[PDB]
């Protein structure tokens, strides 16, 4: 978006054409989300605090996003485990003479 | 003065009452060697022949 | 378990804590009604490090928030995540700062602060075991540092033992907004010195070139900006929260990077970042992750790291990977730029590995590094400050509310002598 | 088995009709193996 | 009736003995659980375990090993492990806070509030013990908690116990491969403690393994468990004299009285042999001349000194397996006579042979083949020296302008113990260049 | 089983029983028409104490409702829970006493005080084992603070080794709305010092400040204020109803707070206290509890602890409990507030535990502390009176009945007596 309406390729055309959404900029009309109510807690001053509606959150994600990776392990988990343990036990010596099924 | 004889004497009780125990800690392992020899005899001649 | 508080003052204290408190709630796997959905066991094992447990299984943090006008406030609550933080955490005034650090620091900020100093005792005294205190503010404004200065110093005399963490957001001249920067800037860096175990400058337009060039995007917000230092702030605490192979605490992150105690200035930066137009053609691995790490572009301040010598350095190493390439990489990053490194230190690079990366990430770098390009900072700010105060212009502001020149004269001859015995480990030799 | 060498951990040593009787009325699909994500959940909703 | 009591204290000491009670439990073919899976054992093993583990009277048996340090995170990380159910719960003591990489924080300031706990242990664990043969210990030198509890409980059992012999496996930091930056006066401060206070002293450096792994496994990127089974492994064939039957049985009492020539210089270094991947060993040979000619290959120790520059005075080398003592001596007469490995004058005997019939026992999971010969050799040479000069040096330039010493002196520590720890230092150094002086 | 019965005059006194009554119901799960529908049978165990056994399996309180004007009487049988009062137990007059100590004291009140006394006196004999006596009221009003002393001072003089409580609301100089309070309150004061085995200063400007600080209700009523001294009022005599750890009656709270006759006088407590928006971000604990227990401003009076030193302290604590944390956050209270005990009776300190809690609360305690900081309320309430009595104002209503300036000279000395008394138990050292 170089003084245009993003289908134009002045410079910066193609990456801002993945723009997710960000209904901010197409709804600073709405103003809205008046929705802390007299909380009457957080706070007094008795008087509640004054309530001001906020505008839209603004997008965010600012930060690289997640690739379609869950993660979540731990390398002493991995590394150790009870796996190896039990299959170098109770096994061994398969070759399959004859024909049989196994778990 | 007293103190001083005091000490000795405590010492010494002292150090008869550890050589007794040390002694007595000595045989118990001896036999605690024989009789766990006899109990572990059943394995050598069977453990042996396969 | 070694908990640690947190304390959030002024407009941009308050904006950067809340963006930090939703990204630690999305780590942790917490939704913004305080009921847990996480997904791996890992989750809980020090969620009490950030937060508290309430009646009803609902977790809430433990942050402060002050300031001396309820807009800010009323911002925070309104927005999302405004639910998590317990309405006896909110701190305020009635009049405001504007801009004044007399007015923050001597008479509003002091009739104010006995609520606050309650409330963080209370805090502190509630959990079990203290490992330090953070803090996130300003120092170009007026209720941000003055006041939080103020409550720092109160603090530091209750607590001379433990560790103190700051997150000072030091105004640059490029991206100018105040005429009296130089004034309450200066005063606040006074006060901080003597007080602050570890700061950590941010500068606005540096976060505005680090969007232009590496995220490449036309329209930044604060809200980005905001992102990038509650990231950054998450990776610098992240083996007190989880496993990992050479853990390191903020007491090891201090030794380690403080050679002198006055010498406490350092500067962050925090990798991957790339664009999302080039999000999948990148590979990962750690000779990348470095090659980012130590740009000297990549980092969050206006000083330009190749303009002095680093004194020491630390990484924070999140993923699963080898301290065999790790160590290499450091080694190698060492030895082909000496010149960048001060000589009379041997190995003067820290390494620490932890086995919990952000969520839907592999290998993350959190960088800190004490170096001695921050002298450009703090004389830019000096020469500003002589050049307009030798007019004594909107001295009277101050001066009308108990303020006498004599501090400033020594707000800015103590600052120059930081400036002196700063620079002068540059071009000392052994 | 292992129910019992739970409450053994805590030291409620019981017998087996009534450790019949707690693994029943938890386990209402009658199939034999409960689930402790819905104990725990249960035991910190009476605690609460 | 022959026990040994191990004690691992700091994160490095842990993540080892993690490794180390690993290859143990496996050797003897033990549960993680600590049941005995019965099996047809029919005393098989028979009694060759209360050397490490003591049965419970019914069952399961529990390793004779101490666990210390003062940050939860490694402790409670072996307790959600999966070892769990075999250490004895409340004998993996966890402190409070880290000493966080500082030397006196951990000796001074908050190590007496635990070594009163952990000698209580080793009390309980004494008694238990009848046949006590000696102390294995593990620590890093490079970090705070582990150096200064270390120096602690080695000050503390050198009075309560005395006369028993104590061996330490310390990791001292690489030439250039370092994480901390502080680490030169842990290091110094460390060695000058423990070196009137312990009996054996190894060197375990990192870099060093790193290049062996990289060698001989041919692994690229080699992680901490590597290092630690590698440890292992020479850990097991060093003690497995002690609990398996032999040609030539070597007891640990039989260190002193054959590696140590002076009661200062007891300082050695090892190496192993052989080290090879699973795909690369069979169709090879593994001769006992050319793994005797490997083990002493300069690039094949496990600590970085070349011992070209140095004399030799000792070197104790354990075979495994179903090694011939005939092949053995015509090995040693061929290492005696190749010239570039010069023993001392005063030396005209330098080797201490033993033989175990036991074969090395390999890990599920692990890199190394399952080889059916091995040999383990432990040197003394004056060689050594020069790790400590490069210390000195490093320690001399950085204390010139009193860095980082404002840490140390805030916490109690005194400020003109480094001198001291500096002219002992000196003067071992000294002592190592005037033992290789010849007559 | 060691029963009491309950006396109450004013329309103070009306309005605090006609909540507190509310509050008992509740607890016991009574509904208005007094028929039981509870669900525990130690609900029902325990009911002999307040409750008698009316015809059809009923129950009514054994409470005497005497006051000389019958507006109040009417308005209270009309409010909540008014079926419970036997009609009987009404006592009323048609004059009223019109703020004036003297005609409620000794014109009106000795000609209607026969009927309630005969009444008592049957409410009393009816007992198997009477137990004690409760008073509520206020020093503030007339018809209370004359004839509900006096019916005081008949009840001690008739049984001597029972034990008596009274609720006293004294008007503090702040929130006051009479203008001859400072007259009849010292004049209650000397005759309730002469008869009173215990008593409980309540405050209005304390209750006022509780309800706009803690509960931060924009628009407290009196029914709040009501409510909470009905809470406070129950939770002292919890243990004679309800089983538990450690048994405690009123005589043993009586010995154990007592160290000389003459003081007794004491400042009670009730926790916790929260909003509505408020209880999700609590963790209701015992550290939790004992913090706000001791604090300064949770008080129920005027009185700031902190500017004297307590002399001895109890708690009752409600709810399922581990013993040791009781005893240690009591030890810990002691150790740290050290120069707050006076140093020469250690260990000043009682706790007391039931195992019933409050109906929809899980843990709750009640705080009773004799301490020598009550004395300024009887300071003030001396300058105030000297302050109208050196010019004999509003003089001629009480010399209208009999009564004469030695009375009025008599109660002051006597009232200042005990305030030099209990500036000497805490100016003492061993
Ligand atoms: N080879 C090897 N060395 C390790 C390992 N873990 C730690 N180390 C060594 O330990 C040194 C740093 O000390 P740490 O083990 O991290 O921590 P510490 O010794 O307990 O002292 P603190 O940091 O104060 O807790 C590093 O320089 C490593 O050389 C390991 O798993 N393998
Ligand atoms: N990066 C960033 N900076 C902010 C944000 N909000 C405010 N600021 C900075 O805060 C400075 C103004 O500080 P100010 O609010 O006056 O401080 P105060 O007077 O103490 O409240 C400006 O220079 C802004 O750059 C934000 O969301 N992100
Ligand atoms: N706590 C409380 N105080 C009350 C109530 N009603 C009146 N008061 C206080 O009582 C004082 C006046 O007492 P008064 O009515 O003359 O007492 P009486 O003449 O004996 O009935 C005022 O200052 C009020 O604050 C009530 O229901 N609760
Ligand atoms: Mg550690």
């Amino acid at each position: 978006c170089d003084k245009y309406t993003t289908a134009l390729m002045m410079g910066n055309w193609y990456e801002e054409r993945l723009a997710p959404n960000q209904p901010f900029r197409e709804n600073l009309q709405t103003k809205s989300v008046r929705e802390e109510e007299a909380a009457i807690s957080f706070a007094s001053d008795l008087i509640p605090l004054s309530r001001v509606n906020r505008n839209l959150p603004w997008d965010t994600k600012g930060v690289i996003a997640d690739d379609g990776f869950k993660e979540f392990r731990s390398v002493n988990r991995t590394s150790y485990d009870p796996i190896n343990l039990n299959n170098y036990y109770n096994l061994g010596d398969c070759r399959q003479l004859y024909k049989h099924y196994t778990a | 003065m007293i103190n001083i004889q005091r000490s000795i004497k405590l010492n010494e009780k002292y150090q008869q009452a550890e050589q007794y125990s040390k002694k007595l800690e000595g045989i118990s392992r001896i036999t605690n060697w024989h009789e766990t020899k006899v109990k572990y005899d059943n394995a050598n001649q069977n453990k042996y022949a396969r | 378990m070694r908990e640690i508080v947190h304390i959030q003052g002024g407009q941009c204290g308050n904006q950067i804590g809340a963006k930090f408190w939703e990204v630690i709630s999305d780590e942790h796997g917490i939704d913004p009604t305080g009921t847990y959905h996480g997904d791996s066991d890992l989750q809980l094992e020090r969620i009490n490090v950030y937060y508290n447990e309430a009646t009803g299984g609902r977790y809430v943090p433990r942050a402060i928030l002050m300031d001396l006008e309820p807009g800010t406030m009323d911002s925070v609550r309104a927005g999302p995540f405004g639910q998590l933080f317990r309405p006896d955490n909110f701190v305020f005034g009635q009049t405001g700062a504007g801009n004044n650090w007399a007015k923050g620091h001597y008479t509003e900020g002091a009739e104010l602060i006995d609520s606050v100093l309650d409330v963080v005792r209370k805090e502190a005294e509630g959990c079990d075991c203290l490992q330090g205190f953070q803090i996130t503010h300003s120092l170009g404004g007026g209720t941000g540092s003055g006041m939080g200065t103020l409550l720092i110093s109160k603090v530091r005399e209750e607590y001379p033992d433990r560790i103190m963490e700051t997150f000072s957001v030091v105004p640059s001249p490029k991206v100018s907004d105040t005429v009296v920067e130089p004034y309450n800037a200066t005063l606040s860096v006074h006060q901080l010195v003597e007080n602050a175990d570890e700061c950590m400058v941010i500068d606005n337009e540096a976060l505005y070139d680090i969007c232009f060039r590496t995220l490449k995007l036309t329209t930044p917000t604060y809200g980005d900006l905001n992102h990038l230092v509650s990231a950054a702030m998450s990776g610098v605490t992240c083996c007190l929260r989880f496993p990992g192979q050479l853990n390191s605490d903020l007491r090891k992150l201090a030794v380690n990077l403080i050679p002198f105690p006055r010498l406490h200035f350092f500067m962050i930066g925090f990798a991957p970042l790339t664009s999302r137009g080039s999000q999948q053609y990148r590979a990962l691995t750690v000779p990348e992750l470095t090659q980012q790490m130590f740009d000297a572009k990549n980092m969050m301040c206006a000083a330009d790291p190749r303009h002095g010598r680093y004194l020491t350095a630390s990484a924070l190493f999140r993923g699963r990977m080898s301290t065999k390439e790790v160590d290499e990489q450091m080694l190698n990053v060492q030895n082909k730029n000496s010149s960048y490194f001060v000589e009379w230190i041997p190995n003067n690079i820290k390494s620490s590995i932890c086995d919990i990366p952000p969520k839907g990430l592999k290998m993350a770098v959190t960088f800190v590094g004490n170096s001695t390009a921050i002298q450009e900072m703090f004389k830019r700010v000096a020469e500003q400050f002589t050049a307009m105060f030798r007019r004594k212009a909107f001295l009277h502001w101050y001066t009308g509310e108990g303020m006498d020149e004599m501090e400033f004269t020594e707000a800015e001859s103590n600052m120059n002598d930081l400036v002196s015995e700063y620079q002068q480990y540059q071009d000392a030799t052994a | 088995s292992q129910f019992k060498a739970a409450l053994e951990k805590f030291g409620c040593v019981f017998d087996d009709k009534e450790i019949h009787a707690l693994f029943s009325k938890f386990d209402v699909n009658r199939s034999g193996k409960i689930c402790y994500d819905e104990f725990c959940g249960n035991f910190a909703r009476l605690g609460s | 009736m022959r026990e040994v009591i191990s004690i691992h204290v700091g994160q490095g000491g842990i993540q080892v003995g993690n490794a180390c009670w690993e290859l143990f439990c496996l050797e003897h073919g033990i549960q993680p659980d600590g049941q005995m899976p019965s099996d047809k054992t029919i005393g098989g093993g028979d009694d060759a375990f209360n050397t490490f583990f003591s049965e419970t009277g019914a069952g399961k048996h529990v390793p004779r090993a101490v666990f210390l340090d003062l940050e939860p995170t490694v402790i409670d990380e072996v307790r959600t492990g999966t070892y769990r159910q075999l250490f004895h719960p409340e004998q993996l003591i966890s402190g409070k806070e880290d000493a966080a990489n500082n030397f006196a924080r951990g000796h001074y300031t908050i190590g007496k509030e635990i070594v009163d706990l952990c000698l209580d242990r080793i009390r309980k664990l004494a008694d238990n013990c009848t046949g006590l043969q000696g102390f294995l210990v593990f620590n890093s030198v490079g970090g705070g908690t582990g150096s200064g509890l270390g120096s602690l409980l080695l000050e503390r059992l050198s009075v309560d116990y005395g006369k028993k012999s104590k061996l330490g496996f310390t990791i001292y930091p690489s030439p250039q491969v370092s994480t901390a930056v502080v680490e030169p006066y842990n290091s110094i401060l460390s060695t000058h403690s423990l070196l009137e206070h312990t009996d054996v002293a190894v060197m375990l450096d990192n870099e060093a393994i790193y290049d062996i792994c990289r060698r001989n496994l041919d692994i690229e990127r080699p992680t901490y468990t590597n290092l630690n089974r590698l440890i292992a492994q020479v850990i097991s064939s060093l003690t497995a004299s002690l609990r398996f039957d032999g040609a030539l049985n070597v007891d640990i009492t039989e260190f002193q009285t054959n590696l140590v020539p002076y009661p200062r210089i007891h300082f050695m270094l090892s190496s192993y042999a052989p080290i090879i991947s699973a795909e690369k060993a069979y169709h090879e040979q593994l001769s006992v001349a050319e793994i005797t000619n490997s083990a002493f290959e300069p690039a094949n120790m496990m600590a970085k000194c070349d011992p070209r520059h140095g004399k030799y005075m000792a070197c104790s080398m354990m075979y495994r397996g179903d090694v011939v003592p005939k092949d053995v001596n015509a090995s040693i007469a061929t290492i005696k006579t190749k010239r570039t490995i010069q023993f001392v004058d005063w030396c005209p005997t330098g080797f201490k042979v033993g033989i175990n019939y036991q074969p090395p026992t390999v890990v599920p999971g692990g890199d190394l083949a399952k080889v059916m010969r091995a040999v383990c050799m432990i040197s003394n040479s004056t060689a050594i020296a020069e790790v400590f000069s490069r210390l000195d040096h490093k320690f001399d330039l950085m204390y010139a302008k009193r860095a980082f010493v404002h840490w140390y002196v805030g916490e109690g520590m005194e400020e003109g113990e480094f001198s001291e720890a500096r002219e002992d230092l000196a003067a071992l150094e000294k002592d190592y260049e005037e033992v290789g002086i010849e007559t």
